RNA sequence: GCCUGCGGCUUAAUUUGACUCAACACGGGAAACCUCACCCGGCCCGGACACGGACAGGAUUGACAGAUUGAUAGCUCUUUCU
C-alpha cells in the first residue's frame, strides 16, 4: 500500500511536523490546530491496548465516543468502537482510512426503506 | 402477527342434536 | 505563590459543574491560614455544588469550632441569599445543609439557635431547616440542649416550629427542659397574643408524646393556659389529651 | 342433569367440618356459554397536550405497543 | 431540478399547537454547544416515624496509585491510610 507516494514504513517511521503536509484540507486544518487531551489520552489507551497483545493476536478493542478523530495512520491495525448514539460499531482500523474521521464508519441512522402511505 | 391468528374450528364435543 | 493558585481554585469553582478538584482544596482543614485563603476565593461567587463539597470536606475533618464558625461566616450569608432570592433552594445546598448536618453541634450552635439569635427569623427558612433537622438522626443529650436553648429566645414565627419538630424527634427528656417549657407556657399565660396555629400544634404535639412527665402543679398550669389561651378548634384536643394522661 | 336442581356448596374447614357457602339453582347445562378472563393493565399519563398524550408504565419494550396497536385504551 | 413547510413512510429519536380566512418561512424556529424538547448508556440520592439485626471489638465519609463500562465512576476492587 501506498499513500500520495508515502508508504506505510515510510509515514510510521515519519516525524508528526511531517505528517502536516500530506493530508487534506481539513485534516492539516485541525493538525495546525493541535489536538486535544482527550484525544492524547485516547491514543494513550491505544498505545496500552496495542502493546500488551499477544504477537499472533489483534490487540482489544477500545470503544469510545470521540467520533471526530483523525485516523492517525499510527492507529492502523487496532480495533476501535465508535459510538453512534446506541451501539458501539467495532472496526479494524486498515491503511486505506488515514485521510478519514471515525465518524464515518459508524454509521448514525438506520437506512430508510419506505412502507406504504395509510391517510396521508 | 401482532393481534391476530389462525385459531379455526376443529374438534368439538358430542351435540345431541334435538 | 499562594495568591495565583488560590485565585485559580475560585475561578475553578465560580463554575463547580463537577470535575475532580485538586490536592489544593483537600488540605484546607490542615491550612492555619484558611480565613486568608478564603476570601481570595470570594465565598458568593461559588457554584453550591463547590458549597457542597466544601461542606464535606469541612464536616469530614474539621474540629467543632472551625466548622461552626465556617456554617456563620460563609454558609448561613449565603443561605439567606438563595432563599431571599429564589425562596427555594438550590439541591446542592439542600444536601450541603444534610452535610451541615454531618455535624449537629456546630449545626445548633452556629445556624439553628444564631438564626433565632438574628432577630429576622422568617418562616421559610424554619420550614426548609427544620425539615432538613426531621430527616437526620441527632443525639438524645444535644438534642434535649437544643430543645433547652431554644425555649430560651423571643417569640418570633419561627419558635414553635422547630420546638414541633424538634418534639418530632421524639426521645425522653430530663426535668429541667420540661420545667422551662411549662415555665415559658405560664409566660404565654394572660398574653393577649394571637399566638399561631403551629403552636397549637406544637403544644398539641408536647401533650401526644409528652403525656408520661406531668406533675400535679405543671398540669395545673397546662389547665391555666388552656382557660386563658384557646383556640376555636386545638385548645380541646390539648384539651383531650390533658384529660387522657398518666403521671410522672 | 336437567333443571330444576338445587345448587349447594361447602368448603373443608379442617377435617371434614364441611361449612355452607353457595347455594343456589341450575341454569342451561352446555359447553358453548364460554367465559372471557379480562386483565386491566393500568398506566400514567405523564405528558399531557390537547386530545393527545403521552403515557409509560403500561409497558416496558417498544413493539410491545407494536403487538397491542388495535386494542383500544 | 433544487429548497422548505404540512401530512404520509421510515427512524432509538427523525419534537410540538393549530386542520379549507384567523392551518400553512407564526412558539424570531435558518438546528454543529446553547436553541433537547428525542434516544442509548452511565453518576448522586428518592423522606420522616415504629419493630428486629450490624454498631465504638468501629458505624462510615474523605482518601494517592492501577483494572473499569462508551467516560481519572477512590460512587466498584488491592493501597485500606484515615
Amino acid at each position: 500500500f501506498t499513500y500520495r507516494g508515502v508508504d506505510l514504513d515510510q509515514l510510521l517511521d515519519m516525524s508528526y511536523e511531517q505528517l502536516m503536509q500530506l493530508y487534506s484540507a481539513r485534516q492539516r486544518r485541525r493538525l495546525n490546530r493541535g489536538l486535544r487531551r482527550k484525544q492524547h489520552s485516547l491514543l494513550k489507551r491505544l498505545r496500552k491496548a496495542k502493546k500488551e497483545a499477544p504477537p499472533m493476536e489483534k490487540p482489544e478493542v477500545v470503544k469510545t465516543h470521540l467520533r471526530d478523530m483523525i485516523i492517525l495512520p499510527e492507529m492502523v491495525g487496532s480495533m476501535v468502537g465508535v459510538y453512534n448514539g446506541k451501539t458501539f460499531n467495532q472496526v479494524e482500523i486498515k491503511p486505506e482510512m488515514i485521510g478519514h474521521y471515525l465518524g464515518e464508519f459508524s454509521i448514525t441512522y438506520k437506512p430508510v426503506k419506505h412502507g406504504r402511505p395509510g391517510i396521508g | 402477527s401482532i393481534c391476530s391468528t389462525a385459531s379455526n374450528l376443529y374438534n368439538h364435543p358430542q351435540l345431541i342434536k334435538y | 505563590r499562594v495568591l495565583e493558585v488560590y485565585r485559580g481554585v475560585r475561578e475553578v469553582l465560580s463554575k463547580y459543574r463537577s470535575g475532580k478538584l485538586p490536592k489544593a482544596f483537600k488540605i484546607i482543614p490542615a491550612l492555619s491560614n484558611w480565613e486568608q485563603i478564603l476570601y481570595v476565593t470570594e465565598p458568593e461567587a461559588w457554584t453550591a455544588a463547590a458549597m457542597y463539597q466544601a461542606t464535606r470536606i469541612f464536616a469530614s475533618n474539621l474540629k467543632e469550632r472551625m466548622a461552626q464558625r465556617f456554617y456563620n461566616l460563609v454558609l448561613l450569608p449565603r443561605v439567606r441569599d438563595d432563599v431571599a432570592e429564589y425562596k427555594r433552594l438550590n439541591f446542592h445546598l439542600y444536601m450541603a445543609l444534610k452535610k451541615a448536618l454531618f455535624k449537629p453541634g456546630a449545626w445548633f450552635k452556629g445556624i439553628l439557635i444564631p438564626l433565632c439569635e438574628s432577630g429576622t427569623c422568617t418562616l421559610r427558612e424554619a420550614i426548609i431547616v427544620g425539615s432538613i433537622i426531621t430527616k437526620c438522626s441527632i443525639p438524645v443529650l444535644h438534642s434535649s440542649a437544643a430543645m433547652l436553648k431554644i425555649a430560651e429566645m423571643e417569640y418570633s414565627g419561627a419558635n414553635s416550629i422547630f420546638l414541633r419538630l424538634l418534639l418530632d424527634k421524639k426521645y425522653a427528656l430530663p426535668y429541667r427542659v420540661l420545667d422551662a417549657l411549662v415555665f415559658h407556657f405560664l409566660g404565654f399565660r394572660t398574653e393577649k397574643r394571637e399566638l399561631p396555629v403551629l403552636w397549637h400544634q406544637c403544644l398539641l404535639t408536647l401533650v401526644q408524646r409528652y403525656k408520661a412527665d406531668l406533675a400535679t402543679d405543671q398540669k395545673e398550669a397546662l389547665l391555666e393556659l388552656l382557660r386563658l389561651q384557646p383556640h376555636p378548634q386545638l385548645s380541646p384536643e390539648i384539651r383531650r389529651e390533658l384529660q387522657s394522661a398518666v403521671p410522672r | 342433569t336437567f333443571p330444576p336442581a338445587s345448587v349447594l356448596l361447602f368448603k373443608q374447614k379442617s377435617n371434614g367440618m364441611h361449612s355452607l357457602i353457595a347455594t343456589g339453582h341450575l341454569m342451561s347445562v352446555d359447553p358453548d356459554r364460554m367465559v372471557i378472563k379480562r386483565v386491566v393493565l393500568s398506566g400514567h399519563p405523564f405528558k399531557i397536550f390537547t386530545k393527545m398524550a403521552v403515557v409509560r408504565y403500561m409497558f416496558f419494550n417498544r413493539e410491545d405497543v407494536l403487538w397491542f396497536k388495535p386494542v383500544e385504551l
